[PDB]
RNA sequence: ACCAGC
């Protein structure tokens, strides 16, 4: 086993020079440092360490690293390396998962961090929990082009090759390794009977949890797809921030007119300021001065606005009535602005040359296992309900990208789960009520009939109804999804309460099982606490925050990793099948929301096998852990991400 | 502008480039050196006379500004007070360049630097033939652009022939080549460069192809 | 650049404030926000106001981000605008009125933009 | 505080 950095020019996306790199082996215990000049014998001795079969450790190295060592092996000196997937270790993937909770620890360590590094999993943020720090390097660079006459405003200092460069790989590479004897230190994940620094490849993934090996599959695939991309119009969505530019600028000279400006005192100092409608405080003001009593408030002195209280709104005034949509119209359109173009982490401002746009993808993110997605957020924009939903979908496709040997667009499947945190829930509670709830789920559709026994106009609110009731609502939260007042929530509550008597059933086991005593408090609330964790599906312990929401992190935490699996068994089958993945190949991953997948291939007959392979991916996962359920999920078909939402 | 800027007066400070790869022993070595007047960091270059007098300073800021200290002479040359003689010198179209020169060849040939650039270099290789008799060899190292191009095509009129000879660099020029570690194909350009012929006339033989061409067309 | 999210203290509540990179606070809840002539004429000298343009329509961001601010001096109106530098400071000033009295004050240069 | 998602 070796521990071994890099330093490169620029980051993955255009990435050009070697700069250094040191190894330290654990069986000889030496500093091989390595040059410029010395970049074939660093990758010699990557390959014997990989022949002879070990384990190659790096920091934050499905993502950066690997990638670029395969290009500047192609791009320099013109040979092929590929690393296999069973040797290469991370140990940013082994940070999240073993320390999933640093926000809630933090504190009273803030004395050691500086303040930017607040809950940061990098390294330097390590190296100031470590106490094994050395000085910083951009910092300590700063202050030399300071100290010297030519400045660098720019910050990236990465451009020529020194020896300090090489003394802060040392210290990096020191910082690595004494981060991985204590990632390695944890007893619950790693059983203390053998030494995992020398064993084999084939020895550290077989005799450990199986939490360790799906979350660096999924890092590893989730590297892949973000370094794939997504495909994106451009001309498409410049017409549509050309069509909503001149809206908006109708929509105040219009309304300027009618609700006209004021004096504010800043010998009384007066300003002539005027209707600003994208503060939430003029238009309060002037629904004061126009006879409207709100009769609800949320804080100590001022009402709340949004959309709910601007639809059951009514004044003297006709024209405010006929006003009052406009305003809510010139509030979509700038959050549309705001989203589309205008925004500093905008869609415009992250498209690369080739038209795509490359998403940061964090897999472990959330408290419960839940993927998050950053620079850009791909897992937000409206869906088709909304107004403006449509056009925006329609440019987010598949058809944009154009084969390089023939010249046609490709076609998009988007396979999704329907009904999954709701039967793994009936997974769950099967001990109680006999596992005779679990059938009704498979006999049709759930969310339809619970539509037409709960008389819901729409499918939607039916689905946030049931899902609001379940995760512990309160009495007018509820009743606020229907619009009626705090009876109906009552009487639903005591409807849905009394069909099944299990979900109070496993509620009441869950807090015999975590917490022993709660003392009550008039502001605040005292817990002494038993067990704050909970074992997962793999024997990963979920953290809790509060004790009120435990059926939450213990449903949708139990309810992410079947779709992690599947997602790794989903290719892990069209691999061995004889597919071929990539941009120059078969197929290719794209997106990845909470639920469902979107894939874009070639053929229309490879979506046909993916569409057939995910069924059978997806009972293996049902198979593999023993689910007492049958899981199911429908997949569609089309040019673009609109038809396949 | 008022008067020549004393180390002592200024806050003199002999350090290295970290941002250009120059260390301090070359700078001290010159007299390349740096400032504290006004809180801002300045750089500054100083000038000798043949027997040593400081005659003129050149004073640039952190935003890539010029600043005279007064009466800048025609036969100012960067470094020509260090050299009194030798067979094979390299004149440099900047002064970071006489520098990284400096500092590949660890003091030993005649290096030295222009007073003007690339705008008036003609001027001031005319007036400064004289100095030029008592050598044997000279490199041209100007810029790989038009302008350098410009500079080395007609700053090499002025020159007596049969000793400029002209070097190419696949940099800018030769400080760039030194940070992209090409070390080893510069030494080959200062020992053996290609002699003055480019400056528009043709060989007889050179034309079989594009006679041709023209045959061809 | 949006880091994280602090208590605040202004409104008291936990997840309205925010910090950024730059060192500044901004709450959403208490809305608070923390951290010729020859001669170039002060703002607060010359009663630098910053109002909106009425008669034809400009907000009054615009002209906070842009220098285009109005003058009460003498009884009269006068619109000046900034010229600056790459650096960050005042270079030059231009003052227009009703009669487009062309007052160009400060060292206006041959290539001045805005 | 608001908007969107799953
Ligand atoms: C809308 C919503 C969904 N969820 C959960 C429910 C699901 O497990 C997952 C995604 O929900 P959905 O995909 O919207 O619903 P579904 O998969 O059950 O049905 P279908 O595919 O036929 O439309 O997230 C919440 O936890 N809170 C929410 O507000
Ligand atoms: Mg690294
Ligand atoms: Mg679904
Ligand atoms: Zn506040």
């Amino acid at each position: 086993m070796i521990v071994s950095d890099i330093e490169a020019n620029a980051l993955l996306e255009s990435v050009t020079k070697f700069h250094c790199g040191v190894i330290y082996d654990y069986s000889t215990a030496e500093y091989v440092s390595y040059r410029p000049s010395d970049f074939g014998a660093y990758l010699d001795a990557l390959e014997a360490e990989v022949a002879r079969g070990g384990l190659i450790v790096f920091h934050n190295g499905h993502k950066y690293d690997v990638p670029a060592l395969t290009k500047l092996a192609k791009l320099q000196l013109n040979r092929e390396f590929h690393l296999p997937r069973e040797n290469c270790i991370d140990t940013l993937v082994l940070s999240r998962l073993i320390h999933s909770n640093l926000k809630d620890t933090d504190m009273g360590l803030l004395r050691k961090l500086p303040g930017k590094r607040f809950g940061s999993h990098a390294l330097e943020a390590w190296g100031y929990r470590l106490g094994e720090m050395k000085g910083e390097y951009k910092d300590d660079f700063k202050r030399m082009l300071e100290e010297q006459g030519e400045e660098y405003v720019d910050g990236m200092e990465w451009w020529n090759f020194n020896e300090e460069m090489m003394d802060y790989n040392v210290q990096d590479v020191v910082v690595t390794k004494a981060l991985l004897e204590k990632l390695l230190s944890d007893k619950h994940y790693f059983p203390p009977e053998i030494d995992f620094t020398d064993v084999g490849y084939t020895t550290f993934w077989s005799e450990s949890l199986e939490a360790v090996d799906i979350e660096h599959r999924a890092a590893w695939l989730l590297a892949k797809q973000e370094r794939n991309g997504f495909p994106f119009d451009t001309k498409a969505i410049e017409e549509l921030y050309v069509e909503l530019a001149a809206r908006r600028s109708e929509l105040l000279r219009k309304l300027t007119e009618t609700f006209g400006s004021w004096y504010q005192p800043k010998y009384t100092p007066v300003e002539h300021v005027v209707f600003n409608p994208s503060s939430r405080d003029h238009i309060q003001k002037k629904l004061q001065e126009a006879g409207w009593v709100p009769t609800k408030y949320t804080d100590k002195g001022a009402p709340v606005v949004d959309d709910e209280v601007l639809e059951g709104v009514r004044v003297d005034d006709p024209e405010k009535q006929a006003a009052i949509d406009l305003i809510k119209e010139y509030l979509m359109i700038q959050k549309r602005i705001g989203q589309s173009a205008e925004g500093d982490k905008a869609w415009l401002r992250y498209v690369a040359e080739d038209g795509k746009i490359h998403g940061s993808v964090n897999p472990n993110g959330a408290v419960t296992g839940r993927a998050t997605h950053a620079f850009p957020n791909l897992a937000q924009i409206p869906g088709v309900r909304s107004p403006y939903g449509e056009q925006c979908r329609a440019a987010f496709g598949a058809e944009h990208h154009l084969d390089g040997i023939t010249g046609k667009p490709w076609v998009q499947a988007g396979i999704d789960a329907s009904g999954l945190e709701l039967r793994c829930l009936a997974h769950f509670m099967a001990r109680f009520d006999n596992g005779e709830y679990a059938h009704e789920i498979l006999n049709g559709d759930i969310h339809t009939k619970n539509q037409i026994a709960a008389e819901l106009p729409t499918r939607d609110n039916a689905k946030t109804f049931i899902y609001g009731f379940l995760y512990g609502a309160g009495d007018e939260k509820i009743g606020q999804i229907v619009g009626a007042g705090k009876e109906r929530g009552k009487e639903l509550k005591k409807k849905f309460l009394e069909n099944t008597p299990a979900i109070a059933a496993l509620r009441e086991s869950i807090q015999q099982t975590l917490v022993e005593s709660s003392q009550w408090v008039a502001g605040e609330q005292q817990v002494k606490w038993k067990r704050r964790w909970i074992k997962g599906l793999d024997g990963r312990k979920v953290h809790v925050r509060s004790p009120h929401a435990a059926l939450n992190t213990l449903l949708q935490s139990a309810g992410a990793l079947i779709c992690k699996l599947w997602i790794i068994k989903t290719e892990e089958m069209l691999v061995e099948k004889g597919l071929k993945h990539g941009w120059d190949g078969d197929f290719a991953y794209m997106a990845w929301v909470h639920d469902e997948i979107q894939v874009g291939c070639r053929t229309e007959e490879i979506a046909q096998v993916v569409i057939e392979t995910a069924q059978e991916a997806m009972r293996w996962v049902g198979d593999h852990w023993n689910f007492r359920c049958l899981l199911d999920t429908e997949g569609k078909m089309g040019p673009n991400w609109a038809i396949c939402h | 502008t008022y008067n020549v800027w004393n180390f002592g007066e200024s806050n003199g400070r002999y350090s290295a480039l970290t941002a250009r790869g120059i260390s301090k022993e070359t700078c001290q070595k010159a007299g390349y050196w740096i400032a504290k007047v006004d809180g801002v960091m300045y750089q500054v270059a100083d000038y000798r006379d043949q027997n040593g007098n400081i005659v003129s300073q050149k004073v640039r800021d952190k935003d890539k500004n010029f600043k005279t200290t007064g009466s800048h002479k025609s036969d100012a040359l960067f470094g020509k007070h260090l050299w009194n003689g030798g067979k094979k010198i390299v004149v440099t179209e900047g002064e970071i360049d006489m520098l990284t020169v400096m500092e590949l060849q660890d003091c030993k040939y005649p290096v030295v630097s222009l007073g003007h650039g690339a705008s008036a270099a003609k001027k001031t290789c005319a007036a400064n033939y004289e100095y030029f008799d008592q050598f044997e060899q000279i490199i041209l190292m100007f810029d790989m652009d038009e302008a350098g191009r410009k500079a080395v095509e007609e700053a090499a009129q002025v020159l007596p022939a049969g000793k400029v000879r002209v070097a190419v660099l696949p940099c800018k020029d030769a400080n760039e080549c030194h940070l992209n570690g090409h070390d080893r194909e510069i030494m080959e350009q200062v020992w053996n460069a290609g002699p003055w012929i480019p400056d528009g006339v043709v060989s007889a033989l050179s034309l079989r192809e594009r006679i041709r061409e023209h045959l061809s067309s | 650049v949006f880091l994280y999210h602090i208590p605040c203290d202004n409104c008291g509540s936990s997840d309205g404030n925010s910090l950024f990179s730059d060192g500044h606070t901004f709450c959403y809840v208490c809305e608070k926000w923390t951290a010729m002539t020859y001669n170039v004429w002060n703002f607060g000298e010359s009663n630098g106001r910053y109002s909106a343009l009425t008669a034809r329509g400009i907000s009054k961001e615009t002209c906070q981000k842009a220098g285009y601010w109005i003058a009460k001096v003498d009884g009269v109106m006068y619109q000046v605008a900034d010229y600056r530098d790459q650096n960050g400071n005042i270079v030059s000033q231009k003052v227009r009125d009703k009669d487009k009295n062309f007052k160009t004050t400060g060292s206006h240069k041959s290539d001045a933009l805005f």
